């Protein structure tokens, strides 16, 4: 299958017009939001199990962040 | 003055005895040079282009298939063979398939089958790349005398001049009439790194799509698509667009994965645009470093008489500019050649003149005009032209102006990197140390994280901060935490 | 018989005196059903189809743009407006641009601009979706008797019989000449889950592409593309394929994101293929559940005399079929209608006949007969047809056969799901309990992980395994370990 | 930009001809193996760092497995 | 008795309670079967052959090169190409060469160069692989009555009979004149594994080389040479014999690595030789398991009276056979048809007769004299034929005879493997258990060490022993050391 | 039987064209890596047995190097 990888962002710069807005953290969060609504039941399951089992607030927050970021791309 | 037509205007001011100044000229930007006793000048970079550039390998985007052939042989009679398998312009695949008395053979088992198809590229679905030659590239710089006339953006100023630099270009002098000569020396090869830029042409005929892109070479040379050079007649790796289904006993199907234009344009998201005009290929981004020599400039009309205090009238009342300046235009009735008396005073202190003119020694001439541009301090002011008077509230603040200039400095660093340390500098330790430290640090950081991307880079920054937290001994724990924070901050800022 | 042609075949035997047997027919498969003293039958499912199904929302893949228009107004007046902004079939964007005296505004600042265009899908770049109606779907089952004759895959077998099932007419009787009558009951409500399947068409005259795809309904309803229902003239959300550039002072650019076919076909990677042959829309993957009643079947030629043992000759020597069976073809010259005395002998034993025949009581008849299929035990054996003889080393082993058939069973279970428990059972307790447990567990698993990727499923499995191993008490430890093991096992199995 | 997400792998199945081979265990094993053989030096660096730092066999196995799976990003 | 003509011979005795016996005949071996109540027989396997077997592959051993071509291109331009790159029967390579003004290149750097050459093979330097068909192979067994007459090796014996077993064959009856009939059942496809052996033909007309070799299939498939199939026109992988040197500016050299026959013949060290005879392909090693039935064999001339004791004379005085027997020939002149009064006595006891005769009941007839082969115990003895007498001393001892049979047994077991347990077998626990255990353990060992060299095998044994000595505390250390010893012993003993 | 030994490599040198590249340390290491990739499982078996049975790091390194170097030839 043809697999053209996306062009790198920071290597070229200028002040002329750019073709399109590049990927960004806001785009990432928007995609996560889009995924969560479709997979809410699993979302609640994953959040509740970790929040119950783990002991530390910061650790739980970190794991939740990592899981949410990793969920949609695949 | 063309500089009023755009944002991204920069003011550079010399001092008496300053022979020449260094500028970095950028597409879509311009600088006004002011000197303590010499007329102001407008300098900008108009085009970076080449005529009929050299080509590089072309890629196909929509395969055309024809004349499929298939052959097969029984489980023991050896592998299948087909004539087209050794020719050019053909894609072939050979595999095993089940056989048995259900088909007209002697045994049950895995036989052999081979299929072939002629492949080509459809009429207008081929991407083609061009690369620049350092000995032929042309830079065009333009300079305008900043006369008191005003001319719209679609209309041509009678006084501006052009300098077309190439690798074979010396220091050049532009006359521009009574104001005297100005000199320019632009260092080709100080600008765009032509060794890693490719101009990608897709099809300059379609209506609603830009006519070219400026893609990176390390990205262009690895691309899963059929490719060939200009003179070749047959495509390489046509197998990347054709697919083959699982075989039946005596047949298998040939599939086409269709037009890739939509996935290509999705990949190109962040790339800057370029342009085509007949035989000319233009970049619409980049910069060049150039030294401008002010030595032989003269002020016009220094020996003219002063205009009458009366007999002036407005033509456009004072108005606010985009750059925290005031712009105005006056008309005069009388013996034409003369100097305009222009001044401005803070409200309630008529003894002190506070105007700083961008146009020194304004004049009215036999067929010229009375455009004026000023900078005034914040607050309530009066503007006088002869006996014409007008009140003016200047919005903003000194802290605001300092903030604006600092912000623009940060943006120039972000956009052109270490070259920023050359802008308007007279030389010396500040520029030297800044450029050395910047070049070394940027080189190292680019070496490690060059192509990794925003979010992966941020994630690695978080990982580094976490590692600094995890490391048991406090002092390097804190040092590594600071390193992680710095990488996070920089990858977020850029 | 026909089912020697396929790679995929199964055997089922009616236990002593059983009258009927239940099957799940898998499209692209075969079962041979046999019982003592009953002629052997081949039964298979040939087609699942409907005529002119119902349509569903239709997408667009390549937009065509026309009548681009733009309007703008100065930095202190009211926002711009265009009539096309309120019409249908148009896409528009509203933005702010920088203006000044350079382009004939009276003030410097943010003016307003609006742009519009007309959008219609290109001639042949639509993506139509269809859904089946349970009241109209047709399932076709075919039945063939084991006559003593053989015919190739492109030849018409005279004994082939057809039965077509809808939701009405669930039961039928087929008459088969001398072999009697067979009864078929096939309820369509047990077949494919029609609520979740959509048939996707694109363009059916494009060579080197499949004519249709069988996509999932939830996936089909989530695509970000322009879409409409049948007959409507104006597309919804042309915005997804029309994108706007940043504005100049008084001009703005409209860009077309190009054809999406190549992105779509890459997304469809794993989907099964479907077909269209006119008014008829065929699935090429599905299954049905049936009950076959055998009581009305009877043997042929059971009263004939034996053949003349000296007259036989081979027309094809014995050969392995790949299903653990041997196939043979004999020719004969004596008095025509008679019964063949085939037998087989194991080495190291007293001449006992050990062959098990798939085609019972073979006969030779006027212009017919001579084909034989049989199973032999592992090891060295001899085959006898009258005075004619041959030798055969049957490879494999008993434990090997058990393992082979168990593997086939696991494959069927993982491909067909809960309905596998109905294959070849006499009904009753074991089958019912298996199906109940399977369905109740599978419902929960599908509810929690339906539509999730394999990699995230495996990752969650590993996480659960680790967390259960680390759990603070035995009951929760085992619960978490079991959950992780279950997800890992099912993900790795499917 | 328009994003047409990839079809789920296991929701729909049978024995007919599939369009193309979808992502599966074999494919991902091939990808990770090839990537490691491409990024050897980095692979061994990460592996040894984890093996040295993390205190228990099972947790080392878990972390290494997860990192190797996610490595191609 | 042909058994006398060969270095290798074996005797098997049928106890009176038996009438059929199991043999495994070896090509190049020979067996005498005898039963006290029956005339003795000589049976041997003469040939294993096929006519016009199948061709699997053909390799090439001496490449012919022609019509070399080369082209080059400068650094700033696309790589060179040649039409021969897209034709059959050509091998090509492309590389980078340094160029500059010295070669009219226009710029210093690395350009491109490509070279091509047509490849074929010389008229007689091919190597062809053939494979046998199990349904066409022929095994020839011969039986000789042990007539009592004698003839040299280049003479034809009238009583010799032939049987030609194939897959078609079954138990066959050979009629032997007055001696009666004997039954043979040979199980084709129970001998040499036809799936593992390939017959390799180099050339027929070379005067001083064998006509064919036998080689293993796994080895023959990996010969790393150019290869083809019959009728195909273009060779695959001629790159394995053509080699390319480093390039000059615009020239590249093509080298030929020449004849490979020497290295091939050197690699074949240790493989059995095969033979070719017109259209027939002969193996010269292999074996067949047969059951021979002795019933309906009967003695000749039991009715005759005894000879005139005084008339005998020697034609060839007693001599020692190669197989621990004594051989002699007598002449007689009385009334011809009569039985020979032959006997022998040990020197320590003059009453008991001691001779054991391989000839069942010697007689003289109108044609054909008296040849006798007989066995005696170790020590001093006297042989009598009527009045005629001779004196003999028999070497060796009973312990020596037992030991020699044990050596023979071990050698045969090593050479033939599993089938050794069937030689002279009549069922029973010891034979069955031996075959079962030998099969299991031999298969397990073969699966691990099959194809591995003696030096790696020895090294693994020694390393396992050393590591056992170096191993941890638990008792399993002894088992580890024993495993190393076992592998070493099983490598050394063969 | 005729057995021509392979010409020694280090005894002649120059800058002209050589007939055909001979053995070298880098070539042998390439063969080792290729063999390991071909037989991954056996490599891990050899590694694990010694890692489990030998306690001294230097000894393990020595034995591993010897085994790897001998692997391609055997
Ligand atoms: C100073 C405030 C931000 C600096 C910054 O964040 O600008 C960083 C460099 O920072 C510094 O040198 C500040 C340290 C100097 C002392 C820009 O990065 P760069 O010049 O490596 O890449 C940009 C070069 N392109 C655009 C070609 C990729
Ligand atoms: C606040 C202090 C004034 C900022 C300023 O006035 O410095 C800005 C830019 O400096 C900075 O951001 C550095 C941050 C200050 C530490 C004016 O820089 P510029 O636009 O003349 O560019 C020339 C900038 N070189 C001369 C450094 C290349
Ligand atoms: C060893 C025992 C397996 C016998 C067999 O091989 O039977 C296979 C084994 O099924 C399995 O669940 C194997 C699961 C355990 C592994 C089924 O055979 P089947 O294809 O008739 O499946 C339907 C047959 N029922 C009606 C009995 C389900
Ligand atoms: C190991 C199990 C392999 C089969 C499998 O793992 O299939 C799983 C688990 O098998 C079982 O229930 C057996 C356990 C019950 C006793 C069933 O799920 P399923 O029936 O949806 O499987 C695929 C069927 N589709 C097509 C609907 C997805
Ligand atoms: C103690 C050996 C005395 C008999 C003998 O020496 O047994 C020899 C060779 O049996 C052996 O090798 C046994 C030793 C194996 C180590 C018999 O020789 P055979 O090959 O005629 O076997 C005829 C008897 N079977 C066919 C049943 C073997
Ligand atoms: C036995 C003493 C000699 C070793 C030997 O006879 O080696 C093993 C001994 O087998 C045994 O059961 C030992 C007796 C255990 C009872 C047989 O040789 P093999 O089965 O490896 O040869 C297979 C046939 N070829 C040579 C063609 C590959």
């Amino acid at each position: 299958s043809v697999l053209i990888p996306s062009h790198a962002q920071g290597e070229l710069t200028g002040r002329g017009h750019k073709w399109l807005e590049g990927d960004s953290l806001r785009t990432h969060l928007t995609r996560v939001e889009g995924w969560v609504w479709k997979n809410k039941l699993l979302a609640l399951a994953m959040v509740t199990v970790v929040w119950l089992t783990l002991e530390s607030v910061v650790t739980r927050v970190a794991v939740l962040v990592v899981l949410l970021c990793l969920a949609p791309v695949y | 003055s063309r500089c009023t037509h755009l944002e991204n205007r920069d003011f550079v001011t010399g001092t008496q005895g300053t022979t020449r100044v260094t500028l970095v000229l950028e597409l879509g930007g311009c600088v006004t040079i002011t000197a303590e006793g010499k007329p102001s000048m407008d300098v900008w970079l108009d085009a970076i282009y080449q005529e009929n550039p050299a080509k590089t390998r072309e890629y196909c985007l929509h395969a055309k298939l024809s004349d499929t052939k298939v052959a097969a042989r029984c489980p023991t009679m050896g592998p299948a063979t087909l004539a087209e398998e050794h020719q050019g312009g053909t894609v072939c695949k050979r595999d095993q398939s089940d056989r048995g008395w259900g088909n007209h053979c002697g045994l049950f088992g895995k036989g052999s089958i081979v299929a072939c198809v002629k492949a080509a590229c459809e009429a207008k679905k081929k991407a083609t790349g061009h690369v620049y030659d350092a000995n032929k590239i042309v830079y065009t710089v333009k300079v305008e005398p900043h006369t008191g006339d005003y001319v719209a953006a679609n209309e041509t100023h009678s006084g501006r001049k052009t300098a077309s630099f190439t690798v074979s270009s010396e220091k050049t002098i532009l006359t521009m009439g009574e104001y005297g000569d100005v000199s320019l020396l632009c260092r080709v090869a100080s600008g765009v790194d032509l060794a890693q830029t490719v101009i990608l042409e897709l099809d300059k005929t379609v209506e609603h799509l830009p006519t070219a892109w400026q893609v990176h070479r390390d990205w262009f040379n690895d691309l899963a698509l059929p490719w060939k050079h200009e003179g070749a007649q047959n495509w390489n790796n046509a197998e990347r667009l054709v697919e083959f289904g699982a075989p039946h006993a005596v047949k298998m199907d040939v599939y086409n994965l269709g037009d890739q234009t939509g996935v290509l344009l999705k990949a190109l998201a962040g790339v800057p645009v370029a342009h085509i005009e007949g035989t000319k290929y233009h970049l619409k981004s980049g910069h060049v470093t150039c030294e401008v020599g002010l030595e032989k400039l003269k002020m016009k009309g220094l020996t003219y008489t002063m205009c009458d205090k009366t007999k002036f009238t407005w033509k456009r009342a004072p108005t606010d500019s985009g750059h925290d300046t005031v712009v105005m235009e006056v008309t005069f009735s009388g013996t034409k050649p003369c100097r305009i008396p222009v001044r401005a005073v803070a409200h309630g202190s008529p003894d002190v003149n506070v105007a700083m003119l961008i146009t020194p020694n304004p004049t009215i001439e036999n067929n010229g005009g009375g455009f004026i541009e000023m900078q005034l301090p914040p607050g309530d002011n009066i503007i006088y032209v002869g006996e014409l008077s007008h009140q003016w509230f200047q919005k903003g603040s000194s802290i605001g102006r300092v903030f604006q200039k600092t912000k623009k400095g940060i943006e120039r660093l972000t956009v052109i990197g270490e070259h920023a340390w050359d802008f308007g500098s007279a030389g010396g330790f500040l520029s030297s140390i800044g450029k050395a430290v910047h070049t070394v640090l940027g080189g190292a950081f680019n070496s490690i994280f060059g192509g990794v991307g925003f979010l992966p880079k941020l994630l690695l920054g978080v990982a580094l901060a976490w590692l600094g937290l995890n490391m048991r001994n406090p002092t390097m724990s804190m040092s590594f935490l600071l390193a992680g924070g710095l990488v996070l901050a920089m990858t977020l800022g850029v």
